[PDB]
């Protein structure tokens, strides 16, 4: 019989419910009530027993009379799936935000699920080229991977992203999920009207990329869940479909951020710098949902918006924990106005090996650690005295290496527009032609300016040339 | 000495009750005489549930208690005693809850027990019979130690028993069963 | 009875939906004791002439953020619902 | 006027419990009668059950639970007039400066908008 309950309190969107019949609730499971707004979906997330529950709900809790009925609708939140959701933006129910109407789904799946078997496990290492000169030369993704980027405050985290999906997921044929959680809804339009118009998203025809997209508007508790119904979209095509798939999510810093707020008004003590002590365990779900397993090689994309610019808070430092690859992307180095602003003594991928990317790529980077690790060990010496007072040998790799500082910032496509210098995606294979070059000194003898935001070796000849003029 | 704690809040209220009333050898007319009270506070249904509320004062208070002890001449004096308390403390929210708990204490001094014998399914007479006749044979009732046997319907455990009383239980569920059954079968 | 008419006479008699009448009150926040109807979020006014927003509704008691100084309220003060979420005079 | 019992002194936090439904506004100016002279406790909460918390201004050394208190009814009323020009006045607004009781006008709220 109907689980009805009244609502007991309403202490923030942390709604309790107080279930009359004692009938079970059961953790995770989903409830409505019905609102003259419409439905509102609350999620039992404690039993607080004698029949009390306490529920996260996803939408906003304003208006509710303390004292209302509820429904328990039963299970966690139930996505549509399909080949439907492809071509669809769809709200964390599932329910189009795009307004395409119903989203005709065979499966409706929960948003919650197990993480597949440690035996499930598969692991492979097919070198992805992003034709982003610094990704390639310094920590090359492969498939499957999962990749990292710890982006600072509104360093374009979105357009490095950008980039690369107009790069790499144009490049791949299979299923895409696009999940953007807690994102600056404007720029979420431009997306997707920019997918529209490249084509990805083709609403006439198919689209091979499917979208969930949470604005940076939503309340705390439906950005919590986004994730988990992204995650959910991503298993279907994963399995289901069994195409390999492709993911992108941008923040995962909202997914932690989104649960420091809950947790307090959940009930718990809250970890340093405020952070849920839920925070290990709460992660370690997420990450292990994404994962290349026999069902399907899901190459995931995932977004740290590091907060206050500090890598050592606990939220950054559990994401380094379960990633195949990052490329930290620091404010100092966008300031110094190296687009893309990653940092090269602070990237690293497992996909670097001379067993991978070869000896001569691997012999390549040693280089390229070894004169920017200087360059930066004499930045003391550099300000307290003049330049000049610097070794000669020593001299030859500052110059050196303040070539190649210069040399990384390749101008970006998506980046084209607003820097209004055209794009350049330069080869894997003629990037590590280029570096070799300039190992090798063969070009240097011409300016930093030169080497500034340009692309491949030869541009850099040619920029020469025009600079002589 | 107390006859086993019960609860740490509201029960050590009642504990104290008991053990006061105990000593003065009057725990069935205490019992009796709250019931009592308990019923007419009841079947004082405005402001006999909607008075149980604190909102009013500590003086107005001792009146509803004043009022309350008009309602009926005795109730004990350890259980007049214990509405000053009451007052003072000025929760008669958890006057009932004192109620419940010292029916508790006092069902234990009779030594009373309560049982269940859940199932997903309304049970038989003559399995209740031969089954409260069971576990009066075994030493499970202590006799002296009387025994109530509830079935309750919960679908919960999916067909079979579970006879349930004291920190003793054994369960012939069937959902059980088949969870070990599924499981050694996942291997 | 004559024992409940005398409950009836000693108590104040209001229901207390869609009022209540304030408790422990101070450091800008008040709680409430009845408010049995009041919609989240909702604009109470209160006897005094300050006005507050509902933040926490709590089992028999809700949590009224005081949009006011604390001189103005005092205890006991009689809480009335607006009847309307917060809203502002827009055109 | 209200009058009330001392009913804790922890600290320089004074509880006040005071006569059933009559109970000081916020930011009134109480004053406790103490061998000492007077003691001046400012009501900065209500805690229910017709209580409040106190600060004081002056020292609460020697209090018994149970002392009575009176209440002024405001923030501190201080003198105020040309009279009071060239007079040192202490937190209570009496003369400290020993130049005598100061000539009032007016006295005053000590908060005021």
């Amino acid at each position: 019989t109907p689980i009805t309950g009244k609502v007991t309190a309403v202490i923030g969107a942390i709604v309790d419910v107080h279930f009359e019949q004692s009938e079970l609730p059961a953790i995770l499971n989903a409830l409505e009530i019905k609102t003259p707004q419409g439905k509102l979906v609350l999620e039992v997330a404690q039993h607080l027993g004698e029949n009390t529950v306490r529920t996260i709900a996803m939408d906003g809790t304003e208006g509710l009379v303390r004292g209302e009925k509820v429904l328990d609708t039963g299970g966690p939140i139930s996505v549509p799936v399909g080949r439907e959701t492809l071509g669809r933006i769809i709200n964390v129910i599932g329910e189009p935000i795009d307004e395409r109407g119903p989203i005709k789904s065979k499966l409706r799946k929960p948003i919650h699920a197990d993480p597949p078997s440690f035996a499930e496990q598969s692991t492979s290492a097919e070198i992805l080229e992003t034709g982003i000169k610094v990704v390639d030369l310094l920590a090359p993704y492969a498939r499957g991977g999962k990749i990292g980027l710890f982006g600072g405050a509104g360093v374009g985290k979105t357009v490095f992203i950008q980039e690369l999906i107009n790069n790499i997921a144009k490049a791949h044929g299979g299923f895409s999920v696009f999940t953007g959680v807690g994102e600056r809804t404007r720029e979420g339009n431009d997306l997707y009207r920019e997918m529209k118009e490249t084509g990805v998203i083709n609403l006439e025809g198919e689209s091979k990329v499917a979208l969930v997209f949470g604005q940076m508007n939503e309340p705390p508790g439906a950005r919590a869940r986004v994730a988990l119904t992204g995650l959910t979209i991503a298993e279907y095509f994963r399995d289901e479909e069994g195409q390999d798939v492709l993911l992108f999510i941008d923040n995962i810093f909202r997914f932690t951020q989104a649960g420091s707020e809950v947790s307090a008004l959940l009930g718990r003590i809250p970890s340093a710098v405020g952070y849920q002590p839920t925070l290990a365990t709460d992660m370690g779900l997420l990450q292990e949902r994404i994962t290349t397993t026999k069902k399907g090689s899901v190459t995931s994309v995932q977004a740290v918006y590091v907060p206050a610019d500090d890598l050592t808070d606990p939220a950054p430092a559990t994401t380094f924990a379960h990633l195949d690859a990052t490329t930290v992307l620091s404010r100092g180095i966008s300031e110094l106005g190296i687009y893309p602003a990653v940092d090269p003594l602070d990237s690293k991928s497992r996909l670097l090996d001379a067993a991978v990317v070869g000896q001569e790529h691997y012999d390549v980077a040693s280089k390229v650690q070894e004169t920017l690790q200087t360059y930066k060990s004499l930045q003391d010496i550099i300000a307290i005295l003049g330049m000049d007072e610097l070794s000669e040998q020593d001299k030859l790799t500052v110059e050196r290496a303040r070539k190649i500082q210069r040399f990384l910032s390749q101008p970006f496509a998506v980046a084209e527009v607003f820097t209004g210098i055209p794009g350049k995606l330069v080869r894997l294979k003629d990037t590590v032609a280029s570096f070799k070059a300039v190992l090798e000194g063969k070009y240097d003898n011409i300016p930093e300016h030169a080497f500034y935001m340009v692309g491949g070796i030869e541009d850099v000849v040619a920029k020469a040339e025009k600079l002589a003029a | 000495p107390p006859p086993v704690r019960l609860f740490g809040v509201e029960g050590t209220y009642a504990t104290a009750l008991y053990q006061a009333a105990a000593k003065n050898s009057s725990i069935d007319a205490a019992f009796q005489s709250l019931q009592k009270v308990e019923s007419t506070v009841k079947k004082n249904p405005k402001l006999g549930h909607l008075l149980l509320n604190p909102a009013l004062s500590l003086k107005d208070r001792n009146s509803v208690i004043d009022a309350i002890v008009e309602t009926h001449k005795n109730l004990d004096g350890y259980v007049v005693n214990l509405l000053k308390v009451l007052s003072e403390n000025n929760r008669l929210g958890c006057f009932e809850k004192i109620a419940s708990d010292f029916g508790v204490l006092n069902d234990a001094h009779n030594g009373l027990l309560k049982g269940t014998v859940t199932s997903a399914e309304p049970l038989d007479p003559k399995s209740f019979k031969r089954i409260e006749k069971a576990l009066s044979a075994s030493k499970l009732v202590g006799q002296g130690k009387s025994l109530k046997l509830e079935n309750v319907v919960k679908p919960e455990i999916k067909g079979g028993l579970i006879v349930e009383l004291g920190d003793k239980t054994v369960d012939l569920s069937i959902s059980t069963k088949i969870q070990k059954l599924n499981k050694v079968l996942e291997d | 009875s004559i024992l409940e008419e005398r409950i009836k006479g000693v108590s104040d008699e209001a229901n207390l939906n869609e009022t209540g009448r304030v408790l422990a009150v101070g450091d800008g926040i008040a709680r409430v004791f009845g408010l049995n109807n009041i919609q989240a979020e909702e604009l109470v006014e209160f006897s005094s002439g300050v006005k507050g927003m509902a933040l926490n509704l709590e089992p028999g008691q809700v949590g009224i953020v005081l949009f006011g100084s604390d001189r103005l309220v005092k205890e006991g003060e009689l809480v009335k619902r607006t009847g309307n979420i917060v809203d502002v005079p827009v055109g």
